[PDB]
Order: C-alpha cells, then structure tokens, then sequence
C-alpha cells in the first residue's frame, strides 16, 4: 500500500495609495487628490494519491 | 501625504504514508505405509492431527 497527499496554498495582498494636494496662490485655493489601491491573491492546490 | 503597504503569505503542506504487510505459510508431509482411507483422512493439510 502507498499513500501520498500534497496540498499547497499561497496568499498575497498589496494596498497602497498616495494623496498629495498643494495649491499656492495669492487668492484662497484648494487642491485635493485621492488615490487608493487594493490587491488580493489566493491560490490553493491539493493532491491525493493512494 | 504618501501611504504604502505590503503583505505576503505562504503555506506548505506535505503528507506521506506507507504500509506494507506480508505473510506466507508452507507445509510438507511425507508418509510411508498404509495408503488406505485413514491415511487419506490424515492427509488433510489444514488440520494438524
């Protein structure tokens, strides 16, 4: 009798966002920038042999 | 304003199983004399007597 079981799983994520707003003038001014990111990764693999 | 993030994950799983079984039996009989019905009864390989 022979038995073999192999299962691998890998999960990776990433999230980054840069928000920069600058406005220079004699009169009142406003500058707004919004950036957001998100990454999700899921991997699963299973093997069974008997 | 600057915002940055990083994430990482890994999983590893390995399983192994082995099973081996063996058994044998042998029998040798040598009878000389009176090859009648009774010795054929005694010639039964399964029962020892």
């Amino acid at each position: 009798a022979n038995d073999l079981l192999s299962k691998v799983k890998k999960d990776k994520s990433d999230s980054f966002g840069v928000t920069i707003g600058i406005g220079p003038a004699g009169s009142p001014l406003l500058v707004g920038v919004g950036v957001s990111h998100s990454q999700d990764t899921s991997f699963l693999n299973e093997l069974n042999k008997y | 304003g600057v915002s940055v993030g990083k994430c990482r994950g890994i999983l590893n799983e390995i399983k192994d199983r082995n099973k081996r079984d063996t058994m044998v039996e042998d029998l040798v009989v040598l009878v000389r004399g009176g090859a009648s019905e009774h010795i054929t009864t005694l010639a039964y390989q399964e029962l020892p007597t």
